[PDB]
């Protein structure tokens, strides 16, 4: 059940059925493994924050943030010795390759392995004992920026969630914008503080103009000032209390609010697309109800006619809906035929005309049946019409109408599993009735010059008895 | 229906009482935030008004044991006391009970809680969401002015709610000289309670609309942290407003963009086929007249024609039976022949001075006027010899269709008319089926003399 | 030609044909009258500015702005003695009513007359001689706000331009936004200056904080300051140099930028709708072409096949375009039939089968013909098909195909005006050919059981000779 | 083609020179405004670089008498000298001649004109519009990455152009102590020419993006009037940007919104009809495989099937004739029989472990493999007795279709395979028409031994 198994985003229970499960192999679509991946992804959310934070502030890397980077760099070090025991799926074969000597050299040959070992290095911690102090300076801090390689795991989740239909497409596409826009607030507020901290004159800065002793206060005062500046700039409020002072800050600042144009145009373009498609069907069922009431109001029609027109249009849109679930036309003929031989095998096996029939011709009939639905009072066959098709009703009802020039009299009522329109087809006469539905019906059509050729030219078994079955009817 | 002395879900007095309960809920949306941020103990002007509102909501919660409800699994109107009572006590009983407690009585329990206690009176704000769902699934209310009035109420409630939180951060400070408000007007604790509110609303709106002049900004870090979450919330809130305002403009300029998309097609069509300068104007006149005629509910066939023939036969019968019966031809024909004669008959409109029937033409159809007038002009060697003029409720083209001879007089409208058209073939069929055609031709030759 | 005449926005030339032109009457659709209306509308643009300006500034009403209000109040006083000589059009009759005693009492009975005389009053000028001075004070200036009633004439033009197809819908839709958004900048900058000018303390204002002597400087210094504040607030820049100081200014200011939310959301919602509909067509043509190249690239197809597929899809979209100009189906049968009897009368009059035919039946045929178009190599009739319809070609070409099981041989080439598919219809046999187009063709269909009933049951004149014409063919 | 010694519109060296004259226009779009706002007389570093650019554009304007052109009324490539010369001298001859004049030579005509003279060098900016029209009607270039880049270029040019006008208003003032820049840094006339530009660009972007901190605002009325028209222009300019960014997001998330709209339908469909837990997984597997198979150009039938049968018969012949010819059955059949056998044959894909042909089934079709592999497993009392496996370019199902007996071995894929399917009826028709079926059945019985 492999493609079925790999289409849920969060992964699926793997039991003792052992269809692909070999020893000493973890299947990549296993539940447990995908929960572990979600764990590592919520640790990536911490490592994205803590790595930019220690670049900018640099007095954080002494406290309780250096034994949290060591615990988190452990769960990412066991995910490198465990990617040699994980299946993968070819995009040229689609076979679930689970041979060790073939997993163990597509990881190696990839950039992923060298980047995962260049990210999980506790550089700041090994520097803390082989030397005396913590790393310090302008360029030393550009070393925990290697742990922004783990953002590729968050790029994964928000890609295997936008395909799982079990998850709302509005929720996840909005959480994606949240996560992206507040990582960039944080990224940009740490770069401007980094620029102010390392500037020669500590009072011609954006923050040294306001807090003269900003380098000696807490790190969570500089952090809150920087996040405040970043958000009054991103949102475009711009009080102007904190602003760029020197030309290093003016330059980054005006590259910051140039990308902000794109970012906030993108957020808007996405929020005005998840609101415009969340109202594309209801604003069509309201477009066709609105003129019903307009027509029933402009004229003084009774309200019963308005309870009839509305109910019928509701029943019409129900058909137009459930007839777009017709997905089964591009699939290969084998799977489509195996599905049809489950839906409509006992309907076409017993219809008073396919009674004494070869199995081959029954299969040749069932493999081609495209079923259609009809609202409750449409006429599918007008009287004196050219006999082009005939129908078989799988569920619902139809009535047989015989117009007397001036009348329409219901001659009989047909239910599930009985042919409607066969007389003019078998006789090649204008269809001497009018079959119009009565309930919401599903009918399967058997066109003319497709059934006739198939029963006439091809097979040599059925003969002389279907006419006896038609004269019996 | 109901037991003696009891109440129903749709009854009029109940909807009227409930709309007055919504205005009282819009007065506690303004007052509950303001007594949390701007006041500390019950002052006279509101200590009595909020007790009035409390008495009204107590009356309401005690009247909810005598009110019907409707299942969403059965759709039966359940009106048995021992069952609505339990469904009330299911979820919203003590939640609606704490929401109406005289705050003077919560003061004797403890101080420090007044502003925070009367903050859960915002529980009785579910009624506004109820009303806004009902009005926008209802179809008697314009969906534009019903949704666009919800984005005004939740934007005015965020602006007001954030203006009382941001002032309470400043009023609860120590040394109110480094605050956001205590930095512009140093003596802000002795000021008119209306000036404080005005300057808090001013900051709220500048910040919410992203103008951000720069007067009145955060000063502490407690206010910066509040402002980081207010501007985060505002960013999300305005994105959604701009989204909702496009969903209400592209769906608002449809019925006009579809018209100039038709007069354009009617010009390319007349351009390709080289229509003389007498048919293009006629086509454009009939296409225009259609927009005025079908701007109203007088004309609708794009979707009304997608109905069954048993529905479109009741409509066209109800609209035109009284008219069809008062025609000299079909005097006493039958009961059903009139029905099926009026069932298959297509109604059409005609601009003024637009002759529907030309003289010497081939007698294809005959029309029955519904409204308007016209005159039977005949073209001779001496033209323009107008003889008579018909009125509403009369039949034209009848002598050339029931005898198959070219039409003898040309009828030309002089007013926007509405006729009913019937082909010769259709009529000849439906009357050929029957016997009453003798009466028809007898009325004809009777009219001839 | 009345509805044709009244559909041009700027009116049309009225000549000596005198179809509705009576003496002492000006027709409302005349071109001279609509040019005069455009003149009055460009004077309305001045009166909208000059009326708000004199409310706020009040030292303008002494100079050269009081003999410009008298010249402009003259051209609006002759448009009241000239609305008694102007036609009008009923919306219940559509007759162009041009009788004086009926024009002269729908103007009177309307609000328009009393408002037009309450707007054209030179109140400030009559006040200037029956008294000594110009009007002055808080409430006296609320008297040239009556001339904002003339904005209804600008509301007209931008309504009779959004229907004329001769005018771009992007230009005029965009212009209506310009005019509306800069009238409101000007309206709001004059109200805030009006608030500052009449405030008790001239230095607790928004402008008295910056320019202490603002009441004695030029009016075009206060005007430029007010327009500057108004536009840095509307656009939401908000430098904050000029801002509200007292609570009258804070209150109007925060009602100003609350309506600004709606105004700028509306401008955006309109500019993102004239950009999203200015691209739907191009996206469909580019959506279609993009896969062709994708398919011709993924496989290594020759470029000649790509010049064939592309040319055919272009020819297909040309048909799908010029077949949506089929407007002629809702019009009454009389006008549709008179148009058809001009397009397709000589095609159906001479088609080797309608040769000896009654005029009545020819008209009965021509009144119903709905013409269709076809791309250059589609098959409209497959061999051995049920004879449901037959065709008549008005222009283009078709070929006659006779498949030999394994072949397709072009038996003959048919051009304009020759029936395709008639054999199986007249004989009621499966259509013994395959008619597929060769050029972009237009064909008119004549269905079966519609032509047969009409030639059989109804008429008693044509007989015995159409079979002689068919056996001749 | 061409006369001896002459040049053509599409020739490779001409397009390479003409894209080199665009990076010299991007150079002048930056330098022209900067020498207008920030400089007064030619300084060394640019007085020579702009003369270099001038020499290059003179070379170009003198090479345009030897370049073909294309009529839009004839579409013939006109390459006669006495006719391209006049079309050059029609409009763009002296306009492109003044745009390359050494400014040192315009100084001797008059001072005061340097900055204003080199401002019409922005005439040679039509080339960027030409390039941006060509690249976006071209189809080898991603429209999203080309329409969007043009928007970025115009904004960078408005920001830069307004930063040099707004500085020139301040540099041309008297008493440069009440200006916009002379109010923050009083001694701004002796500052690094890069600091002046940085602080002007800073004001530009702050104002254009509507942040507007409040440092660097207008001070005079001459600057207020400039700023009123710059913020007006910007109001319109950002509105079209937001419009263009939605036109490029809703058209960018289509091919994914259409997929979860299919797996949803394939679940409602299996829910209504109660498919057992063996067909729903198969349907979903085949629908998934379609997204991977169609994301590439391997599978396309939504629109490729709307082609004529004479186009879709050349494609399917070119793709599969070499394959169809190397099948043991059709050894030496004919020249056309193979053509029409490969013309009506529908290609399909199959996921791994998905048996296309079950044993004991009714012999409906037969398939020809194109790529992938599979194995002929047979189900017996002792199951899973795999007997052989086929490769690419072989035919399966042939013995049950050419003799009409139930299929004998079940073929199950072991890789994502692509087969060609042919019905029994179609094949029997096209071979029944001909005589070469003797060779077919002879190859069959030859294979059997
Ligand atoms: C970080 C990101 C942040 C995300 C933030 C995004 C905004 C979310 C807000 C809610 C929202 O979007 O709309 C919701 C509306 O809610 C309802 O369904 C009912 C609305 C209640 C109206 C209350 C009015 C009070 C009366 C006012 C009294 C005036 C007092 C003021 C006097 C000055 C849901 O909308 P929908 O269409 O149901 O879907
Ligand atoms: C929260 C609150 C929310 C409130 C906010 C809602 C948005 C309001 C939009 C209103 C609007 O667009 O008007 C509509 C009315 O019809 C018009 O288009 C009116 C046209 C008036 C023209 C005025 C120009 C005067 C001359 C100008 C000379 C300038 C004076 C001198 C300047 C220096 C148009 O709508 P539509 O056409 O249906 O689209
Ligand atoms: C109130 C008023 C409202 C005013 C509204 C303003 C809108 C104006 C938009 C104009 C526009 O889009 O152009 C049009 C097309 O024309 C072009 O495509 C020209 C492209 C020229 C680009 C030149 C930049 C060179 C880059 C130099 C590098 C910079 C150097 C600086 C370095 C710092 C429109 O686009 P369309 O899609 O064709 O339609
Ligand atoms: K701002
Ligand atoms: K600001
Ligand atoms: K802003």
């Amino acid at each position: 059940s492999v493609s079925s198994s790999l289409l849920p985003a969060f992964g699926t229970f793997i039991e003792d059925d052992n269809p692909s499960s070999k020893p000493f192999i973890v299947l990549h679509f296993d539940r447990r493994y995908r929960l572990w991946e979600l764990f590592l992804v919520i640790l990536v959310g911490y490592s994205a924050w803590a790595s930019l934070f220690e670049l900018a502030f640099e007095k954080a890397a002494e406290g309780a943030l250096l034994t949290i980077d060591l615990v988190v760099d452990f769960f990412f070090a066991v995910d490198i010795i465990l990617t040699f025991f994980v299946s993968y799926l070819d995009n040229t074969t689609y076979l679930n390759v689970t041979d060790h000597k073939l997993i163990a050299k597509r990881y190696l040959k990839s950039v992923a392995f060298v980047m995962d070992v260049a990210s999980t290095l506790p550089i700041q911690f090994i520097y803390k004992t082989i030397t005396g102090d913590v790393g310090r300076g302008q360029a030393f801090g550009f070393l925990n920026l290697l742990r922004l390689w783990r953002l590729r795991r968050v790029a994964e989740l928000f890609k295997r969630l936008e395909k799982d239909a079990h998850f709302n497409y509005f929720v996840i596409r909005v959480i994606k914008l949240l996560c992206v826009t507040i990582f960039w607030i944080h990224l940009a507020g740490c770069i401007l503080y980094w620029i102010a901290y390392h500037y020669p004159r500590p009072t011609d800065t954006w923050i040294g103009s306001q807090v003269e002793d900003f380098k000696e206060r807490s790190v969570w005062l500089g952090y809150t000032y920087s996040m405040y500046w970043s958000i009054v700039t991103l949102t475009t409020v711009g009080y102007g209390d904190l602003h760029a002072v020197n030309s290093r800050e003016k330059t980054f600042n005006m590259f910051y609010m140039l990308f902000n144009i794109g970012l906030t145009s993108y957020i808007i373009g996405i929020m005005t697309n998840l609101v415009v498609h969340g109202a594309l069907r209801t604003f069509a069922m309201r477009s066709a109800i609105n003129d019903i009431l307009r027509y029933t109001s402009k004229n003084r029609l009774p309200d019963t006619m308005r309870e009839q027109m509305l109910a019928h249009m509701q029943l019409k849109f129900k058909t137009a809906e459930l007839r777009q679930e017709e997905v089964l036309q591009d699939l290969p003929k084998a799977i489509r035929s195996s599905i049809n031989q489950h839906l409509f095998r006992s309907i076409i096996e017993e219809a008073y005309l396919f009674k004494g029939f070869p199995e081959g011709l029954l299969v040749q009939l069932v493999s081609q049946i495209q079923a259609e639905y009809f609202p409750p009072k449409m006429e599918i066959i007008l009287q004196n019409e050219i006999p082009t098709d005939f129908y078989v009703i799988v569920s619902g009802g139809v009535d047989i109408i015989a117009s007397k020039g001036v009348s329409e009299q219901v001659l009989a009522k047909l239910g599930p599993g009985s042919m409607a329109g066969e007389i003019g087809v078998v006789f090649n006469i204008p269809q001497p009735f009018t079959v119009r539905t009565r309930r919401l019906s599903q009918v399967i059509r058997i066109g003319h010059h497709k059934f006739k050729e198939m029963v006439q030219s091809d097979n040599d078994v059925d003969a002389k008895m279907i006419i006896a079955n038609f004269m019996t009817y | 229906k109901l037991r003696r002395f009891v109440v129903s879900p749709y009854d009029h007095k109940y909807r009227i009482w409930e709309a007055f309960l919504v205005v009282l809920v819009v007065y506690t949306a303004w007052v509950s935030p303001f007594e949390f941020g701007f006041l500390r103990k019950p002052r006279p002007p509101l200590s009595i008004t909020d007790n009035i509102v409390n008495a009204f909501f107590a009356i309401d919660i005690i009247m909810t044991f005598f009110v019907g409800y409707l299942d969403k699994s059965t759709y039966l109107i359940v009106d048995d006391r021992k069952q609505i009572a339990f469904k009330y006590l299911r979820s919203w009983f003590l939640l609606d009970l704490v929401s109406t407690i005289p705050s003077e009585a919560a003061m004797r329990i403890s101080s420090q809680s007044y502003g925070l206690f009367n903050m859960l009176r915002l529980w009785r704000l579910r009624r506004v969401g109820a009303l806004f769902a009902r009005l926008e699934k209802d179809r008697n209310f314009n969906y534009f002015w019903v949704r666009c009035a919800k984005l005004v109420c939740v934007t005015l409630f965020a602006v007001h709610c954030a203006a009382c939180f941001y002032y309470l951060i400043a009023a609860r400070n120590s040394n109110p000289a480094k605050t956001w408000i205590g930095a512009n007007v140093a003596n802000f604790l002795e000021e008119s309670l209306w000036m404080r509110y005005v300057t808090s609303m001013y900051w709220s709106i500048t910040t919410l609309t992203t103008v951000g002049y720069g007067d009145l900004h955060p000063v502490n870090t407690k206010e910066m942290i509040f402002d980081i979450f207010y501007m985060l919330f505002n960013l999300g809130l305005t994105a959604y407003l701009i989204g909702n305002m496009t969903n209400l403009v592209v769906h608002g300029t449809s019925r006009t963009r579809n018209f100039r998309d038709t007069i354009q097609a009617a010009s390319n069509f007349a351009h390709r086929n080289h229509l003389p300068p007498r048919l293009q104007d006629q086509m454009l006149a009939h296409l225009c007249l259609k927009y005025r005629t079908d701007s109203e509910g007088l004309q609708q066939q794009e979707t009304l024609d997608a109905l069954p023939k048993a529905i479109r036969s009741s409509i066209s019968h109800f609209l035109f039976y009284s008219l069809m019966d008062k025609v000299y031809l079909f005097r006493g024909v039958s009961n059903d022949l009139l029905f099926q004669l009026v069932s298959e008959m297509k109604a059409e409109y005609f601009p003024p001075k637009e002759d529907v029937i030309l003289q010497n033409e081939a007698p294809t159809d005959f029309y029955i006027l519904v409204n308007g007038t016209a005159d039977l002009v005949d073209v001779d060697t001496g033209t323009e010899s107008i003889v008579r003029e018909v009125k509403a409720g009369d039949i034209i083209g009848e002598i050339g269709v029931l005898c198959y001879r070219p039409q003898l007089f040309t009828v030309r409208t002089k007013r926007l008319c509405q006729l009913l058209r019937m082909n010769r073939t259709t009529f000849l069929n439906i009357i050929q089926a029957n016997v009453g055609d003798g009466t028809i031709i007898m009325n004809n030759l009777l009219q001839h003399l």
